[PDB]
This record gives structure tokens, C-alpha cells and sequence, in this order.
DNA sequence: TCGAGAATCCCGGTGCCGAGGCCGC
DNA sequence: GCGGCCTCGGCACCGGGATTCTCGA
């Protein structure tokens, strides 16, 4: 939900960023910088699929008691 | 002695009952604090220069152990543990003639 | 390789608090040697508490319970 | 009158004359002005321990800064033989306008791990306030809760400064009885707890207890059956219900229950012990159930 | 306990290492050093019983503090 | 209850002391509020631990019945805190 | 607000003709300002 | 969740220091690019666990299986017991 | 501005010579050091290069002195019994120098 | 207002002997002499303050009212000094 | 009609102050 | 075998588990 637009916010910081860059070598600094913030979105997902997992744990800390 | 000193300045600054057990254990404990400090004394003097052990050869020593700062210096420390008449030794007072 | 001569300049100076304290470059790279041996020994007694736990991996937490006494002995 | 007046109301008390205080059932006390929502629903669900509190000499209530100072130093040097002394008047625990506003007295321990709350009420207790002078601000109640040690150390200090005395509360069976009939002929809905009588027989050498814990809404029917005049319940309403209760114990069990005391009379509207642990206070109807503690109070005090 | 004693400190610093020059009040700042160092050992030895929850220290506590302050303490 | 710490002692009285430590699989056998047994060796009697009495007491009723040879638990509703007097008494052996 | 700064000055003195080198009560100026009156 | 996006942003100065590493040769470009990455600071943690995140995570998973092999055992062996 | 573009163009240089350092120490026991990790052992070696900053400077104003010497980083060395031993042999290795 | 001027005279008693027998004590090796130490830090209480001279320099000095307890160190920041606070 | 969530009756499992024991004078 | 010392333990007040009973699949 709301990480979507996060990505979508970060990769528009990305670009007025590159708006004003000045060097080629500043673009691939950005690009890896953009890729590490990838890889934090990632992350984020990753704690949304723990919350999914440990959802499905409580149901099966449930169906196991069921 | 000194050691039993300790000990029961031990149970005055732990605030708290203790075991004799414990007791010469920490006797061991400031017997290695000597066979550390005094040849961290001897260490430290000799890198000095001095044969003898100036105060503010244990100055840097007590840096060392970071109980000097630049916010606590040694003098201050003086002042939370030591009695007066002690402390009129170490940290110069003034009458025109500081100590 | 090391850690280079005109890095070892820089970075101890940085923390100097005066400018008229330089350090030769006989103390320099025995003072790369030093901090070599920092990462060194670091490492070492995290992989040590690593097989101490038997790990194929240095995580955050290792480096976390190997600084109290790190910083104490190095 | 600034004595006299109090000898002659001893005279009357000790003269015992046609004691039966037909007492109007507990009307529902909608929590007068501030009342702090938080603070009295903090103070209803809370076991306090009665007390008989004496007259403070010299109280004021603009120096309650002064004396949380000097009894949190009070406190913490107790322990030379982390706590926080909260006075707080309550402002709504009173029953006519003259009556002193009831005041707190919080161990509070970092958080608001509150140890001890002490509590004076004074609420419908103008039988002492027309008989003491203006200087002494009498609270005839007092509520512990907090261990017995820290009460009988603010109680020493309250002795010590202010003149104060606390004799513990005990509340004999005939007042518990009491209290157990004007409860349960309160007009309340969903009963929070079962009405439940404790009694303690007297056995030299065992001490068998009974929980005679009647369905709340049964004893509400059973209660009905035993009331004949209304606004006001008499001793005999009261020792028909205790005795209706009786005739259904004796007929059960064959044991005269009569013959026995009660030691505690849980009832949804306040539970209520006999050795001073007494008042729970599980309903909002605690300005008059404090007007009876109250009431018993100056019982004790005069 | 307010006392500091002169010659024990003297005679230990003499009978551990034989050749030092120790000045006139020096011994009490190897007082003050081991008053700190004692101090370091209470607190941290109170915080080695709360570790554990024990209301009286033991030799438990008392190992598991040494290798840390007294490791900390030296120079 | 796949994990529970079961341990029994067989008494000198002939009667099996069982101890048990409860925890679902989702848990480790709790320690801290185990729920003792107190199964008489033949007897059709068998004590228990008022512990909690969770969803286990019907399933400690169950493993208790099918274990010793029998068909059907039944809570006696004798609830006592002295173990000495529940046997005598569940055995009438006071009088005797 | 100012015998507030009369015993602030006084202690002041019986804490500077004390930790000094005084030589307090041979003195015969200090000893009607020593020994202070409160 | 302040101080978690400051763990993320220290990551983020991980890799600030990875690239200064590789690049080093940007001091007033990636002056510049730190300069973005604190107002993207300035945008994110003004507008608004992670190590417990994915340990317990990891935890909880090697749980789940652990709960699957419950339900597997579980469940099989009530299929065996009311098959019988 | 300028404490951040020294501090950082230095966390930069510790953390580019130091995974230098990882590539070479992780060689020997088969390890491999995760990126939280080297950027946790780059910052002790920068936090804990200023504790030796701190302690050398006073060094060299211990012995009434303004250089820093060999005696200095010895007394650097005097911490721990094992890299006595260790900068023993390292410290002749630069007498070699 | 007897009382007033009484005060106010005793003040000046006080006072001129500060500057008298402080001539005793007398300065000596900017230092800042203890007149003028002293007097910065009572000003500083007056209204308060527990910094009071942000460790006024000539050590021996901030010392010597620290021992008889003319000031007093901060239990914290042992940089920052406050006169014990008569009052 | 039924399945998960919340509250609350029933009794713990805990907190904490008198009683009994125990070691100098 | 007592003097100020200390340690179990009945009583009791506060914290989760399963039954009520209301709502969603």
C-alpha cells in the first residue's frame, strides 16, 4: 500500500536528483545509492511478509490447538 | 590490613552484605591490581623519563583507566573520595603558598 | 594491502585537536599496523565467539557482545 | 459550644436512646462537579483498609506541597531506620457543601506505581463538623491499602504533625449486617459481584469460615420479600433479611449461622470486611457508602 | 569506613616491586586508584547480582567482575 | 502434546507420583505451574494438581484412562489441599 | 533580599578566615568581624 | 518508527561508504549526493524493528516449519486414530 | 560541511582500506563479513582511533614531549599481554625499516 | 528602615573587610583575582546558577573555596562550580 | 443461522509483612 | 540458651485462561 508510493517517491527523489546532477560518475553514485534503497524497500517488504507470516502463525498457533 | 581495608570499604561502597568467600577472592583480586599497577606505575614513569612516580605520572595512568576526563580531571576526583586532610596533599590549595 | 601512508596522515590527524602534532612515518606505519591488528583482532574474537556459537556467518549481534570487551582490551 | 457542644453529644451517644437508624437506601450518588473521572474510578476498585481518623490540627488545603515534601522526607528516612508522596485533594468526596474536601496521600514508586494511596473523606459527617472548632479540618475517615508498614508510618507522621490519630475501623457485625441489607436493597443493574456473606463461627478450636455468597439477584428478591416500608430501611427489615438468610442456612446445613459472626459481606454495590480491610468499592455509590463508613466513624471518633 | 591507610599501601608498593621512587603523597594516589577501582567493583559487581537476581553477592559475581574491571583498570 | 516433560516416580506407597510440565507445540513444556498426577498404581482413583485446568485436563483425564487400562475419566469433584486426607478419604481408609 | 546576601557574605567569612592562613583571632580588626554576629 | 529509519539510513551510510570506497573520486559530487540523501532524510523521517525484524522473522520461520511438522504429526496421527 | 566532508571522506577511506583488510582476513578462516558488519568493525576502528588519538597525544605530553615516538605506541602496546608479544616482534620488524 | 540601614552597614563591614583582609590573601600569578572570583561567583548565586565561574582559572584558587566549602562542584559536570548556596 | 474477538466469573500464582529460629553478652 | 539478627508462610491483592455471547465466513 503505502510502500508503493514510498518507491514511487524515492525514485522521484532519484530523478530531481539526477535533475540536478552534474557528473556521469554521480549518476552510477545515485543509481548504486537508488539500488541500496531498493534493497531497504526490500527489507520493508520483508517485515510486511513477516507481519503475513506471523499471521498465518497465529493461525496456526490455532489450527494446531484446534 | 589494607587488603581487609578494602573489604569492608567494600561492603560500606557496595551497599550491600557480601560473602567472606568473595572477600579473598578480591583480595586476589587487589593483589593482581597491584602486580598491574605497579608496574603500570613503573611503566609509566620510565615512559616519562623519571625514575620516580610524579602525580601526574598517575595522572595519565588514571586516563588510562578512564576515570580522567577532560570533564573529570584528576583533582576533581580527589574531591568525591578522599577525606580532607588527604586531599589537602594532593590537589594545591592557596594561603600564597598552594600546596 | 594496508592502510596507506597519506590515509594514515589524514586520519589521525583528523582527530588530532592541534594542528602542530605530527606523527612520523616510522610511528605512521606502526600505527597501520596497529589498526591492521584492530580489524585483525576484532575479527578474530568475533569468529572466535563465532565458533564459540558455531557460525558460518558474522552477524550484528556478535560484534555487539565483542566490544565490552574490545574497546576494554583493544 | 466549642466544647460543650461536643460533651453534650457525647452524653447523647452514651445514652444509647433508641439507637434503630432507619437509614434511607444508598440513593444513586451521580458523581457531584469535578470528581476526577480517573482518580475516583482508580479509587473505587481498590481494597482500603478503614481507619478512625481524629481532627487534623492546623491542615490546610493550600500547603499540600509543603507537607508532600515533608512527609516524602519523612517516608524515605523511615528506611534510613525513589518515592514520591502525591497530596491530592479529591474534590467531590464530600456529602453536603460544609464538609472538607477529601484528600489523598500516594506513596507513588520512577513510575506511577502507586504503593499506599491513602485517602481521608469526610462526606456526610456533619456530626463532627458542628462540634470541632474551625482551626482543625476534620476527616474521620481514613483508607490505607498500601502494606500495614507504610500506613503505620504515615500514620506516625500524621500523629506527629498534625495531631491526628488513627484507630483502626473495625466494623462490628451488627454495622456489616447493616451495610449487607442497605446494599442489596440498592436500585443498581447488572450486579457486578454475587452478595456474599462471610461469616466465622466461633469455635475455640477450629475456625470454620462460611461464604454464604447468595446470587445477587436473588437476594435482591429475597430482600423484597422483607421490605415493607420504602426510602428507608429499620432494624427490623435489616434482621429480617439476615434472619431469612438465617432460615436458610439452619434449614440447609442444621448449623444456627445466627450463633455466628460476619467477618466480610461482599455485595455488588461495596464489599466490606469486619478487621478493617473492609471497603471495596466495586460501584459508584461510594459517596454513600462512605456516608455510612463515614457515619461509623464519628461512631468510633466520639 | 573513613580511613586511608599510609604504610600499607607504602609497604605493599615496596614489597611487590623493589625499585620505585614513589613521591611524598603518591601512595595516596595509588589509594585513590584502588578506591576507584573498588568502586568500579561494587557497582559493577551490584550489577553482576542484578544479572542474576541474587540479593547477596557470591564468588559467582565476584569472577565474572574481576575480568572485567580489573582488565578495565589496568593501564 | 507434543512437548511435555513427563516424569514419573514410582513411591514406596505403590503409587505413581506422575509430574507433568504442559506446553503445546507451539511452546516449550512449561516448568514454571506443572500439573502432578498422583496416580494410585490399580486403583481407579487417581489425584491431580488443580493447576489450571486448561484444555490439558481433559486431555490429562484421557492419557490417564487410556494409559492404565480403563474406559472412563470422571473428575470426582473432590478438591482438597491435603493429599493425605483425599486418600483416605477416596479410599475410606481413615476409619480403618 | 539583601540579609540574604548578609549571610551569604558572612559565611563567606567564616569559611576565607578559616581555610586561609588566617591567623584569625590574633588580630584585633578581624576578631569584632570574625565571630560574626547572626 | 524514528530510530528504525535511522537504522535504515545507516544502512543507506553503509553503502554511502561502499561507494565512497569504490568512487572516492566524487568528494564534491557526493558531497553533493550526501546532501540529497540528508534531505531524503529530511523528506522521509520528517513526513514518516529491523535487526529484531529479521532475526526473530528467520526465528518464526524455522517456527512455522517447526508448526508444520506439529500439523503433520498431529493431524496424521488424528487421521490414524479416528481411521481406527 | 567541513567536520562532515573530513569525518566522512575519512569513514569512507577506513571503509575502503578495511574491506581491503576484510578480503584479506576473510581468506583465513573461511569467513565472510556481511555489509552491516564491515560497516560495524570500519566505525569501532574509527571510534576506537580516536580513543588511540586521545591516548597518544597525552603520550607524547607525559614524557614532556611534542612528537610522537616509538616509546608512545609501545605504551600503546603495554594494554594487553598478547599483543605485547605480538607488537614485540612487529615493533623489531620496524626497527628492520 | 533602622533595620534597613543596619544591614546595609553590616554589608559594608562585611564587605570593606572583604576588601581589607582579601589583601591578606591578596592576588598574585589573567587569574582573576579572588575579589573578583568570589564576587562573580556570588552574583551568579543571587539570582542563580551552578556555573558561576565555568571553572574560573588560577586552579589553586577555585579549589580553595571548594575545600572549605565556600563553593561547591557540580554533582554531574565537574566543570561548573555554585556557591554552596548559604541562602 | 455461526466463527473469531472481547470481558469478565472462577480461582490461581504471585506479592509481602508477622512468626519462628538463631547466634553475642 | 538469650540479643538483634534473619527466614517461611498465611492472607491477600492484581494478572491471564476459558465460558458468554455477541457478530462475520
Amino acid at each position: 500500500k503505502e510502500l508503493n508510493i514510498v518507491l514511487p517517491e524515492f525514485e522521484k527523489t532519484h530523478l530531481e536528483h539526477q535533475q540536478r546532477i552534474e557528473s556521469k560518475v554521480c549518476k552510477a553514485a545515485i543509481a548504486t545509492f537508488y539500488v541500496n534503497v531498493k534493497e531497504q524497500f526490500i527489507k520493508m517488504l520483508k517485515e510486511s511478509q513477516m507481519l503475513t507470516n506471523l499471521k498465518r502463525k497465529n493461525a496456526k498457533m490455532i489450527s494446531d490447538i484446534e | 590490613a589494607g587488603l581487609s581495608h578494602y573489604v569492608k570499604l567494600f561492603s560500606f561502597y557496595a551497599k550491600m552484605p557480601m560473602e567472606r568467600k568473595a572477600l579473598e577472592m578480591v583480595e586476589k583480586c587487589l593483589d593482581k591490581y597491584f602486580q598491574h599497577l605497579c608496574d603500570d606505575l613503573e611503566v609509566f614513569a620510565a615512559h616519562a623519563g623519571r625514575k620516580t612516580v610524579k602525580p601526574e605520572d598517575l595522572e595519565l595512568l588514571m586516563r588510562r583507566q578512564g576515570l580522567v576526563t577532560d570533564q573529570v580531571s584528576l583533582h576533581v576526583l580527589v574531591e568525591r573520595h578522599l577525606p580532607l586532610e588527604y586531599r589537602q596533599l594532593l590537589i594545591p590549595c592557596a594561603y600564597s603558598g598552594n600546596s | 594491502s594496508g592502510f596507506r601512508k597519506e590515509l594514515v596522515s589524514r586520519l589521525l590527524h583528523l582527530h588530532f585537536k592541534d594542528d602542530k602534532t605530527k606523527v612520523s612515518g616510522d610511528a605512521l606505519q606502526l600505527m597501520v599496523e596497529l589498526l591492521k591488528v584492530f580489524v585483525v583482532e576484532a575479527a578474530v574474537r568475533g569468529v572466535r565467539q563465532a565458533q564459540a556459537e558455531d557460525a558460518l556467518r558474522v552477524d550484528v549481534d556478535q560484534l555487539e557482545k565483542v566490544l565490552p570487551q574490545l574497546l576494554l582490551d583493544f | 459550644t466549642p466544647l460543650q457542644k461536643r460533651l453534650e453529644s457525647v452524653r447523647k451517644q452514651s445514652s444509647f436512646i433508641l439507637t434503630p437508624p432507619r437509614r434511607k437506601i444508598p440513593q444513586c450518588s451521580q458523581l457531584q462537579e469535578d470528581v476526577d473521572p480517573q482518580k475516583v474510578a482508580f479509587l473505587l476498585h481498590k481494597q482500603w483498609t478503614l481507619y478512625s481518623l481524629t481532627p487534623l490540627y492546623k491542615f490546610s488545603y493550600s500547603n499540600l506541597k509543603e507537607y508532600s515534601r515533608l512527609l516524602n522526607a519523612f517516608i524515605v528516612a523511615e528506611k534510613q531506620k525513589n518515592i514520591k508522596v502525591i497530596f491530592s485533594t479529591l474534590l467531590g468526596m464530600k456529602g453536603t457543601q460544609r464538609d472538607p474536601e477529601a484528600f489523598l496521600v500516594q506513596i507513588v514508586s520512577r513510575e506511577g506505581k502507586v504503593l499506599w494511596t491513602g485517602w481521608f473523606c469526610c462526606v456526610f459527617g456533619d456530626s463532627l463538623l458542628e462540634t470541632v472548632s474551625e482551626d482543625f479540618t476534620c476527616l474521620p475517615l481514613f483508607l490505607a491499602n498500601g502494606a500495614e508498614s507504610n500506613t503505620a508510618i504515615i500514620g506516625t507522621w500524621f500523629q506527629k504533625t498534625f495531631d491526628c490519630y488513627f484507630s483502626p475501623l473495625a466494623i462490628n457485625a451488627f454495622n456489616l449486617s447493616w451495610m449487607a441489607a442497605m446494599w442489596t436493597a440498592c436500585k443498581m443493574d447488572h450486579y457486578v459481584a454475587t452478595t456474599e456473606f462471610l461469616w466465622s463461627v466461633p469455635c475455640s478450636p477450629q475456625s470454620l469460615d462460611i461464604s454464604f455468597a447468595i446470587h445477587p439477584e436473588d437476594a435482591k428478591a429475597l430482600w423484597d420479600s422483607v421490605h415493607k416500608t420504602p426510602g428507608e430501611v429499620t432494624q427490623e427489615e435489616v434482621d429480617l433479611f439476615m434472619d431469612c438468610l438465617y432460615s436458610h442456612f439452619h434449614r440447609h446445613f442444621k448449623i444456627h449461622l445466627s450463633a455466628t459472626r460476619l467477618v466480610r459481606v461482599s455485595t455488588s454495590v461495596a464489599s466490606a470486611h469486619t478487621d478493617g480491610k473492609i471497603k471495596i468499592l466495586c460501584h459508584k455509590y461510594l459517596i454513600g457508602v462512605l456516608a455510612y463508613l463515614t457515619e461509623l466513624a464519628i461512631f468510633q471518633i466520639e | 569506613k573513613r580511613k586511608a591507610p599510609r604504610g600499607f599501601l607504602k609497604r605493599v608498593f615496596k614489597r611487590k616491586k623493589p625499585q620505585l621512587r614513589l613521591e611524598k603523597s603518591g601512595d595516596l594516589l595509588v589509594h585513590l586508584n584502588c578506591l576507584l577501582f573498588v568502586h568500579r567493583l561494587a557497582e559493577e559487581s551490584r550489577t553482576n547480582a542484578c544479572a542474576s537476581k541474587c540479593r547477596v553477592i557470591n564468588k559467582e559475581h565476584v569472577l565474572a567482575a574481576a575480568k572485567v574491571i580489573l582488565k578495565k583498570s589496568r593501564g | 502434546l507434543k512437548n511435555v516433560t513427563v516424569s514419573f516416580r514410582e513411591t514406596e506407597e505403590n503409587a505413581v507420583w506422575i509430574r507433568i510440565a504442559w506446553g503445546t507445540q507451539y511452546t516449550k513444556p512449561n516448568q514454571y505451574k506443572p500439573t502432578y498426577v498422583v496416580y494410585y498404581s490399580q486403583t481407579p482413583y487417581a489425584f491431580t494438581s488443580s493447576s489450571m485446568l486448561r484444555r490439558n485436563t481433559p486431555l490429562l483425564g484421557q492419557a490417564l484412562t487410556i494409559a492404565s487400562k480403563h474406559h472412563q475419566i470422571v473428575k470426582m469433584d473432590l478438591r482438597s489441599r491435603y493429599l493425605d486426607s483425599l486418600k483416605a478419604i477416596v479410599f475410606k481408609q481413615y476409619n480403618q | 533580599m539583601e540579609i540574604k546576601i548578609t549571610t551569604v557574605i558572612q559565611h563567606v567569612f567564616q569559611n576565607l578566615i578559616l581555610g586561609s592562613k588566617v591567623n584569625w583571632a590574633e588580630d584585633p580588626a578581624l576578631k569584632e568581624i570574625v565571630l560574626q554576629l547572626e | 518508527s524514528k530510530s528504525t529509519r535511522d537504522h535504515l539510513q545507516t544502512m543507506m551510510e553503509s553503502v554511502i561508504m561502499t561507494i565512497l570506497s569504490n568512487s572516492i573520486k566524487e568528494k564534491e559530487e557526493i558531497q553533493y549526493h550526501l546532501n540529497f540523501l540528508k534531505k531524503r532524510l529530511l523528506q522521509q523521517c520528517e513526513t514518516l524493528k529491523m535487526e529484531d525484524l529479521t532475526n526473530v522473522s528467520s526465528l518464526l520461520n524455522m517456527e512455522r516449519a517447526r508448526d508444520k511438522a506439529n500439523e503433520e504429526g498431529l493431524a496424521l496421527l488424528q487421521e490414524e486414530i479416528d481411521k481406527m | 560541511q567541513q567536520r562532515f566532508s573530513y569525518q566522512q571522506r575519512l569513514k569512507a577511506a577506513v571503509h575502503y582500506t578495511v574491506g581491503c583488510l576484510c578480503e584479506e582476513v576473510a581468506l583465513d578462516k573461511e569467513m565472510q563479513f556481511s555489509k552491516q558488519t564491515i560497516a560495524a568493525i570500519s566505525e569501532l576502528t574509527f571510534r576506537q582511533c580516536e580513543n588511540f588519538a586521545k591516548d597518544l597525544e597525552m603520550f607524547a605530553r607525559h614524557a614532556k614531549r611534542t612528537t610522537i615516538n616509538t616509546e608512545d605506541v609501545k605504551l600503546l602496546a603495554r594494554r594487553s599481554n598478547s599483543l605485547l608479544k605480538y607488537i614485540t616482534d612487529k615493533s623489531e620488524e620496524i626497527a628492520q625499516i | 528602615k533602622t533595620k534597613m540601614l543596619n544591614i546595609k552597614e553590616y554589608k559594608e563591614k562585611l564587605l570593606s573587610t572583604l576588601g581589607e583582609f582579601l589583601e591578606d590573601h591578596f592576588p598574585l600569578p589573567s587569574s582573576v583575582n579572588l575579589i573578583t572570583l568570589h564576587e562573580m561567583l556570588e552574583i551568579l548565586i543571587n539570582r542563580l546558577p551552578y556555573v558561576k565561574i565555568s571553572d574560573s582559572f588560577w586552579p589553586p584558587y577555585v579549589e580553595l573555596l571548594l575545600r572549605n566549602g565556600i563553593a561547591l562542584r557540580h554533582p554531574e559536570d565537574p566543570t561548573r562550580i555554585r556557591l554552596e548556596a548559604f541562602h
